[PDB]
């Protein structure tokens, strides 16, 4: 299930030369003298969209199987936490879309993209780690509920 | 398109310079210009009005929100029809009627708010936006707070008293939006910027990011309704309709916590801001429906014997 | 320009100054670690790494209680190492673009 992703990234590693460039300085008109170049690490947004769409389809399949696991009993059933994680991840990876793409028309401080990505990613991780393993550590460390 | 640049000098020999492309020609010897948001005449004989731009009914940026809004409105209509003409069961009759029909009314109003939003904004539609984008959420979260308050009490209560609680929570938001309309008159929506005279919109004249104040009360509503939905998680009511309320409150809080900063940042661009408004309202309505009435609807359709 | 007789644009990446100085270097902005705009990703990534390492060492030292059995064991360790890598992505992004960093 990771193979298609791996293929993906290698394909980008031959389609996109992966070169960094000092951004051409139309981030601000240079006539007002205090104009800046944010040294953007130029990675094409299409690769980001493709990789995230792959993860979205993968998590759609995860949600489908979580729904189908409704009848699982006791500690082996975690369909509801998984659905909660998927809802939170969808909201996160949708709240990401307007700032990164739409707001990017605002030339001033374009590196708000970088944070809008990183924060979003570490939030999604903070969900998958939290709602899946905190309700699993809280016992082992607090409640000797089981042998 | 050109003016004779002056030099009295030795003799009356003129230069020629084209005017600023937004500056017209009212004198042969000097250009002329008019206010921002305006434009030069083709022969540069005066000021001309660039045509107002807005999110139109059929454009690509409104098709998605209007489609999700209409589908959600039809789904809410079906849900309320089933809960009205099939309410004899205790799953609805003993946990419903007009109380908890307030939920469906609020969901319908939320869904129609997207219809309200994508329209001509210059007219009183600004007033409709200012009142409704608050009141639609106020209805839903106030009725949810009434439900969780009741469950916490059983964790005065009477049908008319529940209606009164909902009405008072609604009157709070109505008074706050009335105070806002007192602060800022509604309408007169238009504006452009130094940059261009070639890009104009009918964005509402209410001050940017001010309506978040009207939403503050809604946020407080959530900040209570989640808390009580926590405290009441242990009590199994009819089909244990508690866990569902907690799920709904958590999902709505998750939506809000990202939706508010998203609006605040995207306020620079009107298109993405309005699309976000419509999508967030539709998402809140859909999550309320499919997290609260979905189990009851499942019970009353696929298990009619209950 | 310092051209007295016919003035011309300074090139890209080289700011002007209509004084005796001549054209001047344009300021170049980076997402340096000293920026207040990077402290939020820094903090989120570091707390996520701490949480991931804590959960890893909890499973590692409780690798035999029936709830880590229910968690599927090493498939869960693969998931949690994936979360760790997804967190370290943030540490990698705030660094200077360079050449290897953009590839990674
Ligand atoms: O999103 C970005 N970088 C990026 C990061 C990852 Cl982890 C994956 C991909 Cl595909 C791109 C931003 C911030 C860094 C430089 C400029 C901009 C870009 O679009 O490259």
């Amino acid at each position: 299930l990771i193979s298609l992703q791996l293929l993906g990234i290698c394909v980008w590693f031959v389609v996109d030369p992966s070169h960094s460039v000092v951004d051409f300085q139309d981030q601000r008109t240079l006539d007002p003298r205090f104009a800046r170049g944010v040294l953007k690490c130029d990675i094409s947004d299409l690769s980001l969209i493709c990789l995230l769409g792959y993860s979205m389809l993968l998590m759609v399949t995860c949600t489908v199987y979580a729904i189908k696991t409704r009848g699982v009993p006791e500690t082996f059933n975690e369909a509801k936490p998984i659905g909660f994680t998927m809802y939170t991840t969808c909201i996160v990876w949708l709240a990401f879309i307007p700032i990164f793409f739409g707001t990017s028309q605002s030339a001033d401080k374009l590196y708000i993209q970088t944070t809008t990505l990183t924060v979003s990613v570490s939030l999604s991780a903070s969900v998958s780690l939290g709602m899946l393993y905190m309700p699993k550590v809280y016992i082992i460390l607090f409640h000797p509920e089981q042998n | 398109n050109e003016v004779k640049s002056v030099q009295p000098g030795e003799v009356c020999c003129w230069l020629c310079i084209p005017c600023q492309p937004y500056e017209y020609r009212l004198d042969e010897f000097t250009c002329a210009d008019c206010g921002l948001g305006y434009w030069p005449n083709a022969s540069l004989t005066g000021c001309f009005e660039l045509p107002q731009e807005y999110i139109r009914w059929g454009d690509a940026w409104a098709v998605g929100p209007v489609t999700i809004a209409c589908l959600g409105a039809l789904a809410t209509l079906f849900v309320l029809g089933v809960f009205v003409r099939h309410n004899a069961t205790p799953v609805v009759k003993a946990s419903g009627r007009e109380l908890c029909y307030i939920l469906l009314g609020g969901v319908f109003l939320c869904y129609c708010m997207t219809f309200i939003f994508i329209a001509k904004p210059s007219t009183a539609v600004c007033t409709l936006r200012r009142l409704g984008l608050g009141t639609a959420f106020s209805v839903c979260y106030s009725a949810l707070l009434t439900k969780t308050n009741r469950i916490a009490r059983i964790f005065f209560i009477s049908p008319a008293s529940q209606v009164a609680i909902c009405l008072a929570l609604i009157s709070g938001q109505l008074l706050i939006v009335v105070a806002w309309l007192v602060v800022e008159a509604p309408g007169t929506g238009k504006e452009t910027a130094p940059e261009r005279r070639e890009v104009v919109t009918l964005r509402c004249n209410h001050r940017d990011a001010s309506m978040l104040g009207s939403l503050a009360y809604n946020v407080l509503l959530i900040a209570l309704c989640t808390l009580y939905a926590f405290k009441t998680r242990k009590c199994p009511e009819n089909f244990n309709e508690a866990k569902f309320i907690g799920f709904t409150m958590y999902t709505t809080c998750i939506i809000w916590l990202a939706f508010l900063p998203i609006f605040y940042v995207t306020s620079s661009d009107y298109r993405v801001q309005t699309t976000t408004m419509c999508v967030s309202v539709s998402l809140s309505g859909s999550v309320v429906l499919g997290c609260l009435f979905a189990p009851k609807l499942h019970i009353i359709l696929f298990q009619p014997q209950k | 320009q310092v051209d007295r007789y016919t003035c011309k644009t300074c090139p890209y990446d080289m700011r002007p100054t209509e004084n005796r100085t001549g054209c001047r270097p344009i300021p170049i902005i980076k997402l340096e670690w000293g920026s207040p705009w990077a402290v939020l990703p820094l903090f989120l990534a570091v707390v996520g790494i701490a949480a991931t390492l804590f959960v890893v060492i909890t499973f590692v030292r409780y690798n035999d209680t029936p709830i880590v059995k229910a968690s599927g064991r090493e498939l869960s360790y693969v998931l949690l190492a994936g979360i760790f890598l997804c967190y370290a992505t943030t540490f990698l992004m705030i660094a200077e673009p360079d050449l290897g960093t953009c590839s990674l």
